[PDB]
């Protein structure tokens, strides 16, 4: 807090922030847990006011229910509220917040199968794709495409997009017989 | 030979990429010929017959070389996406996982939890040697090194990534030459990286769109068989226009919103149901000979059905379908039971359903007036006031279209990717070093040229 | 040329009202309403005309004993035994009819398709009768808001 | 209207500050500064957690300002919240 205060107070002191980098782990450390609000002090000047943020209410102040209520809190004193009385609305809202928050601390004590499957098919339908290469099962291939011209080449690669349109297709009977049997 | 052989094969591939759109709208078009030639089409006369009535006699080879040029033209489409399409979505997942390795450590600090397939899916990409294929920065896998190599380990590092640190001491010492040529199928193959193959096959059929133009490319298959099949084809003009997505997208932008008030109106329904059950049985007697009885309402999924099927359909409500209720004990129940269900079902809901599209059209309107004054108010990166500008005459067009546009910001970072690293001038180097470790302050934000020098320029 | 037209045949006067249009700017508000969205209504109907053809092929399909509109046993008349007769029927009839083609079309109480054919009349129903028709009142009334 | 009034709300909140009533430009003059602004210095959520620091904190342990705002807070005063100034309007050119 005194080093917090310091370098805010004065941003341009390179002694400062030389001391600052040397004192970096614990202002980290307490960063989560220290709080800075500026108020209109007494010395018709406004002054900031560093205080200790508590582990428990940060954690009932991120709580879904109470992030809700801020929202709700929030349109209401937009939409149907006044100067007037809006801070004196927002002082009942957080007093209202504080003690649902203090009560719920109180009161509190201290799709795998699918992705295998699919990760499965995914691996041993690819393998079967190179299971071909991997037997050099292209030297049948190798004889008619010692005969080089653009026909010969075009029904080739043809041939070979058709083996794996093939094999998409051998994919996606196996995705349905697996959904199939999930099913029953 | 190999080398004249690849080239005619890079052109045909290039070819297709080049006419992916155009081959799209006439596999349209093609839709189209064949479901109006269908058009046509007659049940003949148990033995069921299915034949075309041809006045000019040649319409079932017609539509026979329509189909056959249907789906030749889905076999063009699917091989035009793969050449166009699949590297941008490629390279935009393995620059993501690049990222999220190099700066967020999702194999080293983090692990995947396990629902996210993607990731679990990428695992396998990092330990390939193939790693920044479309991805220009090739030098992630140092990166990663020298930023978490203490912490965790050079050994393991090198074991994630499937980096060879025992090999690259030989290669800076003395190796061996070794006799290489790309004309062996062994050697070319030794170059295939089975496993990165693997991974981007994995990724391409995780494509969403991949996955419609092989349903495309099934429905035609099985319209070959049955020809009717082809009508599914029609539903393909939700992509094709533009004009039609915005029609489509005032629908599907409350749609959750559009089935919640579905499901509300059949629990409405039902309840309403229960009530007849218990209560107004004899009134819904449907028989039209009093000789057979014929009860609408004695079962409880009998009756919500009828309800359903008839009343929700029903202009008028489920009483001008039953029975009248005159001279009867429970008259007025029976009428209020009438009327409530004709102005919640009937008026209440339906207006519920038009109301929400009407304010879908309302919103998707006023994002795009939203967009169009923000761009014409707002310099994109600046984020200055067009009236500053403005002070002097066409200032706001000058500044957003010669000082901060984002079409020279874009192709400054071109520049920079394509120009040589040693080349680097003071402030190319700057931002180079900005860029690669993600820092985005080197652009202008809420000050400019101008602001800097007010005073010197004016 | 419709003057001179009704001359010959007085009738020919009638399309003299289509001038209002640019006489009145007050009528010209309300018809630059519809005009303004004019292609999204044309796209609109496209579109409705496009769904009733694939329900259209869809009964062809599997509902065609169900399209019989005879009156009288004795002498059958269908309605959809051709792709263009049975298209024909569904635009002029369900189209307009406000329950929907279920309304219009026999009952399917004691058949084999009973759910499917209920799940296609609430089907239709529920897009071409109800949603297309909002999407073309909405498309109005964005045009004037 | 019930859409127009949630734009209402969205936009008035990531147009003016909560508390301070000022509006975003001035702040984003220095980039970030009304996130800054608004994350930082004038968080309803760190006023909030002051309001709770005061109510647990004993009476007698109450620094000059706990003890200032412990008493507007007990009267309902509520001059103490900062009303269209800020630390920065207030240090503008010793800060700048
Ligand atoms: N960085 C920017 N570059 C260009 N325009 C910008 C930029 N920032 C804001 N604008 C606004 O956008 C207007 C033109 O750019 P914009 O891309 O919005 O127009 P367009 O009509 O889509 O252009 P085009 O004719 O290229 O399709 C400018 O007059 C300005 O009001
Ligand atoms: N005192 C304030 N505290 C926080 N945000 C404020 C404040 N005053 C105005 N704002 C505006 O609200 C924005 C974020 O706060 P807000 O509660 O509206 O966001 P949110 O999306 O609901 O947040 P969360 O992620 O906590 O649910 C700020 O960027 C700013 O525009
Ligand atoms: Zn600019
Ligand atoms: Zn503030």
């Amino acid at each position: 807090v005194l080093l917090t205060n310091l370098s805010e107070h004065m941003p341009n002191d390179t002694r400062l922030q030389t001391f600052l980098e040397l004192a970096e782990s614990v202002l980290n450390y307490f960063q989560p847990f220290l709080g800075r609000i500026e108020i209109m002090g007494s010395a018709k000047r406004i002054e900031r006011v560093y205080f200790e943020i508590s582990e428990s209410s940060r954690t009932q102040w991120e709580k879904p229910q109470v992030k809700e209520s801020k929202r709700q809190f929030i349109f209401d004193v937009v939409n149907e509220g006044g100067e007037k009385e809006k801070m004196e609305l927002f002082v009942n809202f957080c007093e209202d917040t504080i003690f649902e928050m203090q009560l719920a601390a109180q009161i509190s004590e201290s799709s795998i199968l699918t992705v295998r499957s699919a990760l499965f098919a995914l691996r041993y339908n690819i393998l079967t794709l190179m299971r071909m290469l991997s037997l050099k099962s292209l030297k049948k291939q190798m004889k008619k495409v010692k005969k080089m011209t653009v026909k010969d080449m075009v029904t080739a690669f043809f041939s070979s997009y058709w083996s794996i349109f093939m094999t998409l297709l051998h994919f996606v009977a196996s995705v349905f017989r697996g959904f199939f049997r999930i099913i029953c | 030979f190999w080398k004249k052989i690849i080239a005619y094969q890079q052109k045909l591939l290039n070819y297709f990429a080049r006419n992916f759109y155009n081959m799209r709208m006439l596999a349209l078009f093609v839709a189209f010929a064949i479901n109006f030639i269908l058009l046509f089409y007659k049940v003949s006369t148990i033995a069921v017959h299915y034949v075309l009535e041809e006045s000019s006699g040649y319409m079932e080879p017609t539509l026979r070389i329509l189909a056959i040029l249907h789906t030749v033209i889905s076999f063009f489409c699917i091989i035009g996406y793969y050449c166009l399409k699949v590297p941008l979505v490629i390279f935009k997942r393995e620059k993501e996982v690049a990222r999220k390795l190099e700066f967020d450590g999702l194999y080293i600090t983090e692990q995947p939890s396990e629902d996210d397939i993607k990731g679990q899916w990428d695992r396998l990409v990092i330990n390939t040697q193939s790693f920044p294929n479309n991805y220009w920065d090739k030098f992630v896998k140092r990166k990663v090194m020298d930023k978490y190599g203490e912490f965790y380990g050079r050994d393991r590092i090198s074991e994630l990534l499937g980096m060879d640190k025992a090999a690259l001491d030989f290669s800076d010492a003395r190796e061996k030459k070794k006799p290489k040529k790309d004309s062996s199928l062994s050697a070319v193959l030794n170059s295939i990286d089975v496993k990165y193959q693997m991974w981007k096959l994995g990724v391409v059929f995780t494509d969403n769109s991949f996955l419609y133009l092989a349903w495309y490319m099934t429905m035609s298959v099985l319209g070959h068989y049955n020809n009717f099949f082809f009508a599914a084809h029609l539903l393909d003009i939700a992509m094709g226009f533009k004009t039609l997505r915005t029609i489509l997208s005032s629908v599907t932008h409350n749609g959750k919103q559009l089935v919640l008030t579905v499901g509300l109106l059949a629990v409405v329904v039902y309840l309403y149901t229960v009530v007849a059950f218990n209560f107004f049985r004899k009134f819904y007697n449907k028989s039209e000979d009093g000789d057979t009885p014929d009860m609408k309402c004695d079962d409880m999924l009998t009756c919500y059905m009828f309800h359903m099927y008839v009343g929700v359909r029903a202009g008028g409500g489920i009483g001008d379908e039953i029975e009248d209720p005159a001279g009867d004990e429970y008259e007025i129940y029976r009428i209020i039971f009438d009327i409530t269900f004709f102005f919640f079902v009937i008026v209440i809901l339906l207006a519920i359903i038009q109301g929400l599209i009407i304010d879908a059209f309302g919103e998707l309107r006023d994002q795009q007036e939203q967009v169009k004054e923000d761009m014409e108010t707002k310099c994109f990166i600046c984020g200055i006031g067009n009236d500053y500008f403005d002070t002097v005459p066409h200032g706001f067009e000058t500044h957003t279209l010669q000082e901060h546009n984002l079409a020279n910001y874009l192709f400054f970072l071109m520049y920079l990717i394509n120009k040589d690293e040693t080349e680097h001038t003071g402030q190319e180097s700057y931002v180079w070093k900005m860029y690669q470790e993600r820092c985005w302050e080197f652009f202008p934000a809420g000050d400019c040229f101008r602001k800097q020098y007010e005073d010197q320029l004016n």
